[PDB]
RNA sequence: GCGAUAACGAACGAGACCUUAACCUACUAAAUAGUGGUGCUAGCAUUUGCUGGUUAUCCACUUCUUAGAGGGACUAUCGGUUUCAAGCCGAUGGAAGUUUGAGGCAAUAACAGGUCUGUAUGCCCUUAACGUUCUGGGCCGCACGCGCGCUACACUGACGGAGCCAGCGAGUCUAACCUUGGCCGAGAGGUCUUGGUAAUCUUGUGAAACUCCGUCGUGCUGGGGAUAGAGCAUUGUAAUUAUUGCUCUUCAACGAGGAAUUCCUAGUAAGCGCAAGUCAUCAGCUUGCGUUGAUUACGUCCCUGCCCUUUGUACACACC
């Protein structure tokens, strides 16, 4: 998958989540979060960000 | 000097009212030049309303930012009116409140009080905007 | 102008540190242009509470109310050094 | 009062007596009447009743896209046309037409399934204004669409046929329709 | 402040929490306060027993502060660490929720869990103590058992009441089972 | 008077008449390859053939705003989301018009270059504006 | 298109062409699903085998075509 | 909420606390604008003077915005109705009325409601492989049906030129946003230089609706736009499959839509632009914003959902 730091071309190794493997529209500001899903969960944990 | 405020639909009408001269300066250009279109009789409106005519009488210098040709012509107007009641003569100027209330008379969305209107969108659930739905007797 | 800026979480820690700079740093040898308020360095947004999935009918408004004060110190003489005495209230992020 | 700093109501004769009491030319409800222009064409006539309610029904029906910004040019620029054509006050001619297009007694509908129960209700002044202007504009917007005619010429021609009385007019004809069914099913 | 990288310091707080959930478990975990000075976090960890956190001549407090800076997924900083005591046991909901779940795991039933702990909290002080035990009540099917002492049933008004909140889990042969505990102290 | 007293459109037309008299401003021949290849008939005010009417507009904007940039007299300053933006990358149709116009006006002494980037408007410039503004104002009254 | 300053000719197929051309023209279609290459004069003759999706549809590469990509 | 009453007091909800918009004000004031102390640049004019745009440092004066804080609206005050109750109805005062507008709050429980693809996790399983890696092709297929958005059938206007105007939000910490100056050149497009901004600058008055005036004159057109073919980039490896877009050229369906059906309750739909979110890179979507802004309730008969009392029951695995 993506987490190997040498893809073939520049743009292959895209973005992935840390928590899940999931891919489908992540966040630039926080490289974690499934897609949208842990954005509101980890807001309810502590703090917020835009 | 005597100054005052007066906004509608977002505006900052910084209307100075002063004795001597009677040129209407809007920012850094005269009245006819800033507003060349059709609605610019409104900025000349509360001037002649008080009884006597202007140009001979009182000097007006406004600054204004914020507001379209629909908004600005009321913002400047409202500030000239709100600064009229706060002005000084010899009898003085407080009861011109009632005659600026009698400007747009008997359905009082006047020139003493503001057009408290900020045109934002259209609503969900029935038919809606401002002035409530469904009446035979309207 | 020697630009000091303060920013913290809420009001309670902010009042003490702001007033202390007027008391401690300022005296006679310092003239400040003074202790101002300013708008908050806030970031608000309305989004949905459930993050996508079941329920479009759910909402949650958010903010990050991070209350800034500027409080600028004008005269750059001897007394601009004595700010090192106040180190109280962590949670206040001092930035110079 | 003075409408576009020339024409007033002091040079205007009023027809219907109960509309004097209720609708006042001060501001509630403003008895100055004029509409019928789009683009640049000086046709003939003018006329459309109560300027406060030309912000109302006349706006949305049109026929025009755009709201009040359109409407204020429709109102303003037609004033000069009737002034040199019939040589009248643009308000006076359609103070005749407003009572002809406004019913005295109307009918409500209530829908009990697929049954239209038209029963009589009384009107009197206030509703007669806006429902009449609704009758003018619905006939005008459809007559601009369905045959080659702009909203300028449609609104203009209509109201002398409405004022005097003709079956060419939409608004006096639908006033008749709604009024006579009330006095029948009463 | 921090306009720029919030995903620098923000993720470091989470890494620190994952340390003391595992490490400071038996010593009696409650929470850590991490006030940030530039390149120095506070890391005032709060244990019920601080005698073990220090250890024999302060060996374990030296161990913890070294390992939380570097082992796997940690930033250095050159930070400090302080071992502070939790005052009482009953008033803290995070400390009580931990001990309730240990009893459930061990082999004590849900009624001899809930009724025993609410009495202890009302004895030390508090205002109300709600102990809602969800999941499989002594092995069964899912649902809740509430039961509370005092004024603490569904918050008990918003205002100012100072409610300590907690959630804790159990792994057991049966299934994963949780608990939600609220303990109200005094209006503040 | 000043350029404010006279109207917007008709000043640009009036000034354009005197602009054609001065033989520093030539047509490099761009807009005769657009308006004819269209269908568009534009009568003599609207017409613009072309460097005369466009120079009168551009020079009026250095009275009305005055601060620097050939680029900030090309497109107003930023917003060329209408019609086509061009800032860093190689300049297009709009580019080769306005770099030429302020170059040609400089060979008169209408515009000068001020040291914080680009253009201002100088002595013979505002003479050639507001003196013509007076003549038009006398025809308006 | 990439013409000025480095045209996008993928270096693996230059190694293919220098091998297969000076021997004998290979009458079997060599599969070459690489789309992103500039076509060069040492590819003339030999049947290159770009995929489409469900099928293939035989190349005869002519000396007139050179300038484009495989497109 | 007020009367009546074998009850009297109280708790969890809800009306308030909190957050945001409407407005006033003393005191301390940051960034911005204007004006003066020295202005600076320039015109028009014989001169006096009058007119325009720009902008720093220190101080003064005038202003605008926010936040610490102090208030304001309570059916308070007045008239009519009602048992001279509670309430309604309208009016006065004001920037603002009957919890002011919009968020935030979701009781007790049920639907064995949905999520084992977020993580956590009982147990079942599979393990030279329902593991892992390489690359291509698929997810864009198709011969029809259904649901939701976008755009048009127009003078409701189109086309050309000129002109006036808003608000919410973004922008490296060592790959930013962007002003400038010249050079390739049919487009999508950055190496380099200079200047501002950490948000004072910049995206944004090259911001539409709209307005002025002229032309077309109701014809598949000057309507509408799918589709195809024809000229390129010192980088984003690179856009046949599968990118948007710019000029010439191609100029369809369509000329207001049956049975039937949905949404739109007073600045929060229509109509109209503008900005954010994911993002190396593909919006008509999602999310947020301002500008211009109204037709219509007499009345609950019928329809659908929900609440209370009374009422019939053989109904009870949840009342299929």
């Amino acid at each position: 998958n993506v987490w190997f730091s040498h893809p073939r071309r520049f743009g292959k190794g895209s973005r992935q989540c840390r928590v899940c493997s999931s891919h489908t529209g992540l966040v630039r500001k926080y490289d974690l979060n499934i897609c949208r899903q842990c954005f509101r969960e980890k807001a309810n944990d502590i703090g917020f960000h835009k | 000097s005597v100054q005052t405020f007066g906004k509608k639909k977002s505006a900052t009408a910084v209307a100075h009212v002063k004795a001597g001269k009677g040129l209407i300066k809007v920012n850094g250009s005269p009245i006819t030049l800033v507003e060349p279109e059709i609605l610019r009789f409104k900025v000349y409106e509360p001037l002649l309303l008080v009884g006597l005519d202007k140009f001979s009488n009182i000097d007006i210098r406004v600054r204004v930012t914020g507001g379209g040709h629909v908004s600005q012509v009321y913002a400047i107007r409202q500030a000239i009116a709100k600064g009229l009641v706060a002005y000084h003569q010899k009898y003085v100027d407080e009861q011109s409140k009632n005659e600026l209330k009698k400007a747009f008379t008997s359905y009082d969305r006047t020139l003493l009080i503001a057009d408290s209107r900020r045109p934002e969108p259209k609503k969900f659930g029935g038919k809606g905007a401002r002035s409530r739905f469904q009446k035979s007797y309207r | 102008k020697i630009r000091i800026t303060l920013t913290s979480t809420k009001v309670k820690q902010l009042e003490n540190v702001s007033s202390n700079i007027v008391k401690n740093a300022e005296q006679h040898n310092l003239v400040k242009k003074g202790p101002v308020r300013l708008p908050t360095k806030v970031l608000k947004i309305s989004t949905r509470k459930t993050p996508n999935g079941e329920g479009s009918k759910t909402w949650e408004t958010y903010e990050m109310r991070i209350h800034k004060r500027y409080i600028d110190l004008e005269a750059p003489v001897q007394i601009v050094k004595r700010i090192t005495q106040i180190t109280i209230e962590p949670g206040v992020d001092v930035e110079v | 009062i003075k409408l576009f700093n020339k024409w007033s109501f002091e040079e205007v004769e009023v027809k219907d007596a109960s509309l004097v009491d209720y609708v006042q030319v001060r501001q509630p409800i403003f008895v100055a009447h004029t509409a019928g222009r789009y683009a640049n064409k000086r046709f003939r006539k003018a006329q459309c009743p109560i300027i406060e309610r030309l912000t109302n029904s006349l706006m949305m029906n049109g026929r025009n896209n755009g709201k009040k910004l359109k409407a204020v040019r429709i109102i303003k620029h037609t004033l000069d046309i009737i002034n040199v054509l019939t040589d009248q006050n643009p308000i006076q001619v359609v103070v005749d037409a407003i009572t002809n297009t406004g019913p005295r007694e109307d009918t409500t509908r209530v829908g009990g399934g697929g049954a239209a129960r038209r029963q009589a209700v009384d009107v009197s002044p206030l509703r007669r204004v806006n429902q009449a202007i609704a009758l003018l504009t619905i006939g005008a917007r459809e007559a601009a669409f369905r045959n080659i005619k702009t909203i300028a010429e449609t609104l203009a021609e209509e109201l002398i046929n409405a004022a005097k009385g003709s079956s060419t007019s939409y608004a006096i004809k639908k006033k008749d329709e709604l009024e006579r069914v009330a006095k029948s099913n009463r | 402040s921090k306009k720029r990288k919030l995903v620098a310091d923000g993720v470091f707080y989470a890494e620190l929490n994952e340390f003391f959930t595992r490490e400071l478990a038996e010593e009696g975990y409650s929470g850590v306060e991490v006030r940030v000075t530039p390149t120095k976090t506070e890391v005032i960890i709060r244990a019920t027993r601080t005698q073990d956190v220090l250890g024999e001549n302060g060996r374990r407090i030296n161990e913890l502060t070294l390992l939380v800076q570097k082992r796997f997924k940690y930033a250095p900083g050159t930070i400090v660490l302080y071992a502070e005591r939790v005052q009482d046991r009953g008033l803290s909901a995070v400390a009580q929720a931990e001990s309730m779940k240990f009893k459930l795991l061990n082999g004590l039933a849900i009624r001899r869990a809930a009724y025993g702990v609410v009495r202890y909290v009302m004895e030390s002080g508090a205002k109300g103590c709600e102990v809602v035990v969800s999941g499989k009540l002594r092995a069964a099917r899912a649902k809740a058992m509430k039961f509370a002492d005092g004024f603490l049933i569904h918050s008990g008004q918003p205002v100012n009441d100072f409610i300590d909140t907690a959630t804790r889990h159990v792994l057991m042969r049966q299934g994963v089972l949780g608990i939600k505990v609220k303990i109200m102290r005094d209006p503040a | 008077v000043s350029v404010r007293d006279v109207a917007a459109q008709d000043f640009i037309n009036a000034y354009a008449s005197f602009l054609q008299r001065q033989g520093k401003l030539e047509v490099p021949g761009y807009v005769d390859i657009v308006k004819t290849s269209s269908g568009n008939e534009m009568p003599p005010q609207d017409a613009e053939g072309w460097f005369y009417k466009r120079a009168a507009s551009v020079a009026r904007h250095i009275y009305m705003r005055k601060q620097v940039g050939v680029g900030k007299l090309n497109k107003l300053y930023g917003g060329a989301k209408s019609r086509g933006v061009r800032p860093y990358k190689h300049i297009d149709a709009s580019g080769s018009i306005n770099r030429k116009v302020l170059q040609a006006l400089e060979k008169i002494g209408i515009v000068e270059i001020s040291p914080k980037g680009g253009r201002r408007i100088s002595e013979n410039g505002q003479r050639d504006l507001d003196r013509i503004a007076a003549q038009t104002l006398e025809e308006d009254e | 298109r990439g013409m000025t300053s480095k045209p996008a000719g993928f270096m693996k197929k230059l190694r293919a062409a220098k091998l297969a051309a000076p021997e004998n023209e290979k009458p079997a279609p060599v599969r070459t699903h690489m789309r992103n290459m500039i076509i060069v004069p040492e590819m003339i003759g030999s049947v290159v085998g770009i995929y489409n999706g469900k099928a293939f549809n035989q190349v005869e590469i002519r000396p007139e075509m050179l300038g484009h990509y495989l497109g």
